């Protein structure tokens, strides 16, 4: 629900890293359940225990990514104490890929995931700073 | 109420007849006696697929007439409307199409029934 | 099936859409789609194949469930406002479902999976008609309910239709499935701008229909299907392959060509709304859409796949049964670019 | 939707009597002649697709095409100018309708205003 | 493209079925004819957009006319209140045998 | 870009995909008497009736 | 809105989820669809009975018609698919979802 | 390695590979109904809640 | 599509394709058949059979009209060039067209018309060539897929007479026959022909001929016209090395085909051959 992202949105700044990290963990878990849902839907696992194995995989992975992203971001905020510039998320962004790199046990995918996930996060922060509309209202 | 009461008494009556039908003769069921009837000799196989296009080819036409008569039903009440000339064409109209539909089937040899 | 009946079916399809474009009352719209369906299925069943049958099974099954959800959401709208006129809907839980039902009717992703398959199951005649005429009515109602659309929900399918309309397009050989992913991709561009400004939608619609008329008339003219089957045509009647190249590029929207006119008005409109990021992603992916038009161009005109010998006798025999409407459908779908401003005729 | 649903006016008529007053496009408006060549080339492809000895053959039908598209192109141009003239009219009427929201801002000159200078280095 | 040919030709073939009022056989009233009538009379040249602002109150009363939503939440609140008083209060004797049968 | 798992699958037929037609094998077979009143007490006219 | 309406709507939601869980021979789906149809019918008619919005007394029956009509069509397609197999959804010729 | 093997790896070969994966993934050849049809189901279940707007 | 004005013809008849199976006896079969039927006799419809109907009505060079040459079959059968097959399939396409040339005429004038050998008879030459090994097996697989894809839609066959001649006797007439290439032809091949021919061709086809709807006929009538359609699947891409041609040779040869007076343009328009210029106005 939007109320959940709204929950994560009230960081504030980066204070209480745990409070934030729990929320990011929540979002990562949500997306993990969705991806698991379509995956099961479109790739009939055969033998249902394997299916819950699959969903356990994705759910735990995405939840992990969200957790580590959130807490590295807030910690960087509470350490560099810059704390508002976009790069402050980027480390976590770069960190996130490595998490993804760990479960996949591959340097390659982890390496790429570092860079792109990093840039995406950086753009997100930059967007919060700039009020980018992504889905702008018809206005015109 | 009224009607629900008679429904209940009827169904309970029948169910009563069933129960006095089974739990009464009190004798010996056994295998082969309970085997399905097949005019003496045993069946060559359990009932499967008596397929026929000639079933649906007409039965569907049943369904699409029954939908039509469903529209015919309002007619007795519609007859008392204030403006029949506005109505009357339609009262005829559907019937024509009903007939027309049949007519179309009549001669595309789609009505082989049986 | 003799032409006298075939024409009555196709005309009652035309009527079954015109009815949607006329009536203001909702019930007549749902009747419009409903009559449209019954008259759409049989025309897919001409010639009749073991394959075609399950094609029609797919199409019917999805269109039926779509129409069902639609009628349900109408009834809920009535429950919470007691109206039948189109206008605004008055209950978001209903409105999202009317959006879903229409989302199936356009074949937008992730509801899209039926369209590439169904196209495979029918001849290019019934195919073309399915990819053009069927795209009118649901859009014909979306333009009427643009006023209250929940833009988030619309842009998400509008984008995802473009990504899926891309990635599923790089993969296939036989052309019909590719035409399916082309259309499934353009619908993303139509339904994208719809919340913001309907006139751009209708413009893009006209270009799309003209385009796919160009292609399907050409595929008919050469009776090509699988890509390789298309490959031989360069030697027999070189012109038409030498023209598939161009119409393909107009699908691709290389800017002198007409097919650029849609995107380049769309980018305008959305940009007035700010929303600057979305068109950038969209326009970038449209490239990915272009690429398989290009590869398909490589199989055909730009390069000569080896001919089979048996072709030679076929050289003596001119094609027949000319399709009158074609040349204009090429030309309008290409050269018309310095006639954008005329779009305002659509007000 | 704008323009559509505007008060007054009637639906399907292609072109209001309220137009007419606008000057007609002149006979050799370049856009229009471009409709000409558009039809021309279509008429030519009509030959090339069906083999034919291109250009010289069927000069007849070719003339039919060019007359066709120039003809429709004409009225389409009329509706074009009508529509744009229309939005210009509605716009100005609306700017008189709400003078407050379209302020007549005072125009300070360059001498009057400061602006930061950025040396090129 | 909401072609409105039925309007230009004046056929009205569809329009009649629309709306709670709009002439019905034997002039049978809609259950919520009044709020609807007011609300539509409010709605003309205002057209659609400003209409969802200014005519909101009328549409609201029309809503409660349709669903009786609020009067039900109230009436429910009363009937649920009465249980609390059920031991503290004996309610009304007549309901049981009052002049309501004499009343006609 | 086929996967090998997909590569095992055959290319589509150039027309009707006729082969599956071989598959339909529907039939029924059934017997009259002896009991059956029309069987005159002593006939076993087994027959492979259609619909 | 009174609880009864909520109950019928829920019967719709089940009449859909049943269509989409979608399993084995498809004849079940034409059933589930018709059930869906019936729920929409009833949910409409209760409303038209509610507000005495009399003209709309005509709709539910008309609704019913076309809806029944398409279902009447649907069986025919099943016939054809039944004609070559003895029906099951499990067998589909077409490729690429 | 600097310009024939990385500088080409970093953005032609990347995208060109990612589309290999995605394209074989989306167009999964199969087409069994129960699959994506059930997918229509869950996508409806998501579509309703995520955009429900109300709390 | 004009059938709506008349609802198709009610007339019926039959075309007759005698199936004489020999060398010199093949000619003998044709002579008996020509005298036998009022309808014009099949002339064999070989390499230039298309050229006969093309417009000039006249045979071209072998190089492009067929690029097979039968004499170059008999003189070196099992040529490394797959001519041993290239002729087979090319002839099959031509004979298919034969059907179309005449069966349409059956649906038109309603008169009977006499074919010479017809498509069902083309099963056998390949049936033997595969046995003598003149053609590789894939050539055959290509031949029966294209067979199944093309023949199946042609529905009615027959109204035609099978025949027989002794292998040795045909060998005798073959000796009498003037052409050197015919004389060279091997015996064991021809015996394998007659053996499989009698074993299967008549064995199946007679069951259909023994039986010898209007709307279907009209649909079939549409197929008879616009012959490329009947040819539409004969150019299926399967890319066997003997049939297939590299782009250079094809681009060149077709570049040569246009060089002919009657081929640049559709026949009614062409200026090179004296078609009226008045239409070009
Ligand atoms: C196994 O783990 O090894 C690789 C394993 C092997 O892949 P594969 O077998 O080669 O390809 C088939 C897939 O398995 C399974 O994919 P598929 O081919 O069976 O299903 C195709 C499906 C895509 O496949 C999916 O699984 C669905 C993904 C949908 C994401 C929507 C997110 C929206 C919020 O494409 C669609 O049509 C999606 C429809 C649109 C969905 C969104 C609509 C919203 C309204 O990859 C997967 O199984 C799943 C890939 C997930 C892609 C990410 C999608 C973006 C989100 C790995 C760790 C995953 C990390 C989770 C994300 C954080
Ligand atoms: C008799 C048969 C022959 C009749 C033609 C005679 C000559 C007509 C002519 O070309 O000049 C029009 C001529 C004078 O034109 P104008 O109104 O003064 O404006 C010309 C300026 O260039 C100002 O013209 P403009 O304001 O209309 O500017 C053109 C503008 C708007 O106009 C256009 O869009 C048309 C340009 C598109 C190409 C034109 C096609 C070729 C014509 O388009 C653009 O600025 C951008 C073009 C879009 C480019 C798209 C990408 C391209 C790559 O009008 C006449 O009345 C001349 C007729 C005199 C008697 C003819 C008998 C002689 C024998
Ligand atoms: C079997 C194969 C499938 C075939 C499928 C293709 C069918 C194509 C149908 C295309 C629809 C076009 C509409 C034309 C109908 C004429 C009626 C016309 O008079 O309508 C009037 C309005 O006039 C029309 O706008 C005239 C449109 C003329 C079409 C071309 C306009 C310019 C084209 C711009 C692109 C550049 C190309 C130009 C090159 C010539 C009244 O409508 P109005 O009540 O007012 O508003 C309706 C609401 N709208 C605007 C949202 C639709
Ligand atoms: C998120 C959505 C946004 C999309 C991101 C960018 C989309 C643009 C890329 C679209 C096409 C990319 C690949 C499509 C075709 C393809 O995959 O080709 C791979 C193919 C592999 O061989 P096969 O076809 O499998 O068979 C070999 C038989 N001999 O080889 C190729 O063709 C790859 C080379 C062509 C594509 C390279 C395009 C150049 C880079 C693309 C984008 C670069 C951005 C531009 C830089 C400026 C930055 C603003």
């Amino acid at each position: 629900a939007k109320t959940l992202l709204h929950k994560y949105s009230d960081i504030p700044e980066g204070t209480e890293c745990h409070r934030k990290a729990y929320a990011s963990t929540s979002i990562g878990g949500a997306t993990g359940l969705i991806v698991s849902a379509y995956s099961i839907a479109l790739k009939p696992p055969a033998s249902f225990l394997e299916g819950v194995a699959r969903t356990g995989r994705y759910t735990f992975t995405s939840a992990a990514i969200g957790a580590i992203f959130g807490l590295t971001s807030c910690i960087s905020a509470q350490v560099r104490e810059k704390p508002d510039d976009p790069l402050n998320y980027f480390i976590g962004g770069c960190a996130g890929g490595l998490t993804l790199g760990a479960r996949t046990r591959s340097y390659g995918i982890g390496a790429a995931a570092c860079a792109y996930m990093g840039l995406t996060a950086a753009l997100v922060k930059m967007g919060q700073l700039e009020g980018w509309q992504v889905f702008a209202e018809p206005k015109v | 109420m009224n009607i629900m009461l008679t429904l209940l008494t009827n169904v309970t009556l029948a169910s009563l007849l069933v129960l006095i039908a089974f739990w009464l003769p009190q004798l010996n069921a056994y295998s082969e006696k309970t085997s399905p009837y097949e005019c003496g000799f045993d069946p060559m196989g359990s009932a499967r697929l008596p397929f026929s296009m000639k079933f649906f080819l007409v039965a569907i036409t049943f369904l699409l007439f029954d939908l039509e008569i469903a529209l015919l039903l309002p007619l007795p009440w519609a007859s008392q409307t204030n403006n029949l000339k506005t109505m009357l064409t339609m009262a005829l109209f559907l019937l024509i199409l009903l007939a027309a539909s049949l007519a179309y089937e009549w001669t595309q040899k789609g009505l082989e029934w049986a | 099936m003799n032409p006298i009946i075939y024409t009555t079916l196709i005309m009652t399809v035309m009527s079954g859409t015109m009815l949607v474009m006329i009536s203001s009352h909702w019930l007549l719209i749902w009747i419009g789609f409903e009559m449209n369906l019954l008259a759409m299925i049989p025309v897919l069943m001409k010639n009749f194949n073991p394959r075609a049958t399950e094609a029609a099974t797919k199409y019917f099954l999805t269109q039926a469930t779509a129409s069902m959800m639609l009628m349900m959401a109408i009834i809920i709208n009535l429950l919470y406002s007691g109206q039948w006129t189109i206008t605004k809907m008055f209950n978001p839980v209903a409105m999202t479902m009317m959006t879903m039902a229409l989302a199936m009717k356009l074949g937008l992703s992730p509801f899209h999976f039926w369209v590439p398959e169904v196209t495979q199951g029918i001849s290019l005649q019934a195919g073309l008609l399915l990819l053009t005429w069927q795209k009118l009515a649901p859009l014909s109602v979306l333009c009427q309910i643009s006023q209250s659309i929940n833009p988030n929900l619309m842009l998400t399918m509008a984008m995802l239709s473009i990504l899926i309309g891309g990635w599923g397009g790089l993969n296939q050989t036989q052309l019909r499935k590719i035409m399916a992913y082309s259309s499934i991709a353009h619908m993303g561009w139509m339904t994208a701008v719809l919340p913001y400004n309907t006139t751009m939608t209708i413009l893009n619609l006209l270009i799309y229909i003209t385009m796919t008329l160009a292609m399907f008339m050409l595929l008919i003219h050469s009776s090509a299907t699988t890509t390789l089957s298309l490959s031989h045509t360069w030697n027999k009647m070189p012109v038409i392959t030498s023209l598939m190249m161009v119409t393909l590029l107009s699908m691709g929207g290389l800017p002198p060509l007409s097919g650029f006119m849609p995107k380049w008005m769309i980018i305008q409109e959305m940009t007035k709304n700010e929303s600057i990021i979305m068109p950038t992603l969209m326009a970038m992916t449209a490239l990915l859409n272009l690429y398989f038009y290009m590869r398909l161009a490589y199989s055909s005109s730009l390069t000569m796949f080896p001919s089979t010998n048996n072709m030679k006798m076929k050289w003596q025999f001119e094609h027949t049964k000319q399709m009158k409407l074609l040349p204009t459908m090429i030309v309008l779908s290409t050269l018309v670019l310095p006639m954008t401003p005329a779009l305002s005729s659509l007000n | 939707t704008m323009m559509s649903g505007r008060p007054g006016r009637v639906p399907l008529q292609f072109l209001p009597n309220e137009a007419r007053s606008l000057p007609p496009p002149k006979l050799t408006d370049p856009r229009l002649v471009y409709m000409g060549f558009l039809g021309y080339c279509s008429g030519l492809i009509d030959n090339a697709i069906r083999r034919r000895p291109v250009v010289s053959a069927g000069l007849h039908r070719q003339l039919l095409y060019v007359t066709s598209f120039v003809f429709f192109g004409y009225y389409l141009l009329k509706r074009q100018d009508y529509m744009y003239a229309l939005r210009d009219h509605d716009m100005f009427a609306y700017v008189k309708s709400h003078p407050e929201d379209f302020p007549e801002k005072d125009k300070k000159t360059y001498g009057e205003i400061l602006e930061e200078f950025h040396p090129v280095r | 493209p909401f072609f409105d040919v039925q309007k230009r030709l004046g056929l009205d073939l569809d329009r009649w079925m629309t709306i709670q009022s709009a002439e019905q056989p034997h002039k049978i009233p809609g259950r919520c004819h009044a709020f609807e009538k007011e609300w539509i009379e409010c709605a003309h040249g205002i057209g659609g957009i400003r209409a969802e602002k200014e005519c909101k109150i009328e549409f609201d009363d029309f809503v409660e006319c349709l669903l009786r939503q609020k009067t039900m939440k109230r009436l429910s609140a009363i009937k649920r209140q009465r249980d609390k008083l059920i031991k503290e209060g004996k309610y009304t004797p007549p309901p049981h045998h009052l002049g309501k049968e004499d009343p006609r | 870009y086929p996967t090998k798992e997909t590569a095992h699958w055959k290319p589509p037929p150039w027309n009707d995909v006729d082969p599956p037609k071989d598959t339909l094998v529907s039939n029924l077979t059934l017997n009259f008497g002896p009991q059956h009143p029309a069987a005159h007490g002593v006939l076993r006219l087994v027959m492979e009736l259609s619909g | 809105m009174p609880l009864v309406y909520m109950n019928i709507i829920m019967a719709f939601a089940i009449a859909l989820a049943g269509l989409l869980m979608y399993r084995s021979h498809l004849m079940s789906s034409l059933l589930c669809l018709e059930g869906m149809m019936l729920s929409l019918f009833i949910m409409s008619t209760l409303i038209i009975l509610n507000t005495h919005f009399t003209l709309a007394n005509m709709m539910p029956i008309i609704l019913l018609v076309f809806a029944a009509c398409e279902a009447a069509l649907g069986l025919s397609l099943l016939v054809m698919v039944s004609n070559t197999y003895g029906t099951d959804y499990v067998q589909n010729l077409n490729l690429l979802q | 390695l600097l310009d024939l093997i990385w500088l080409e790896t970093i953005l032609p070969k990347t995208t060109s590979f990612i589309q290999m994966k995605m394209s074989i993934m989306v167009s999964n050849q199969k087409g069994l109904i129960k699959l994506y049809f059930l997918s229509f189901l869950i996508t409806i279940m998501i579509s309703m809640t995520l955009f429900n707007y109300h709390e | 599509l004009g059938e709506r004005t008349t609802r198709k013809l009610t007339e019926t008849s039959k075309v007759i394709t005698v199936d004489g199976n020999i060398c010199s006896g093949k000619g003998r079969l044709a002579r008996e058949i020509a005298e036998k039927l009022g309808l014009r006799h099949f002339p064999e419809a070989g390499i230039h059979y298309a050229d006969s109907t093309t417009g000039d009505g006249k045979p071209l060079d072998v190089q492009l009209s067929g690029n097979c040459s039968l004499e170059k079959f008999y003189d070196d059968p099992k040529s490394n060039d797959g001519n041993s097959y290239r002729l087979q399939s090319w002839l099959y396409a031509s004979r298919l067209l034969q059907y179309a040339d005449a069966l349409e005429h059956l649906l038109s004038t309603g008169q009977g018309v006499v074919l010479e050998r017809s498509i069902y008879s083309d099963f056998v030459f390949l049936e033997a060539m595969y046995r003598q090994g003149f053609i590789r097996k894939q050539c055959v697989e290509h031949y029966n897929e294209v067979k199944k894809v093309t023949a199946c839609e042609y529905l009615p066959p027959h109204v035609v007479v099978y025949v027989d001649v002794p292998v040795p006797e045909i060998q005798s007439r073959i000796q009498k026959k003037g052409n050197p290439h015919e004389m060279k032809i091997t015996a064991a091949y021809l015996q394998d022909i007659e053996n499989a021919y009698k074993k299967t061709f008549l064995p199946e086809m007679s069951e259909k001929c023994e039986v010898l709807d209007d709307r279907t006929f009209h649909r079939l009538r549409m197929l008879v016209q616009n012959k490329l359609e009947v040819l539409n699947y004969t150019t299926i891409p399967v890319y066997l090395p003997e049939i297939t041609i590299g782009a250079h040779q094809s681009d060149r040869v077709f570049q040569k085909f246009t060089e002919l007076p009657g081929r640049k343009y559709s026949p009614g328009y062409n200026e090179d051959v004296g078609d009226k210029w008045i239409w070009l106005k």
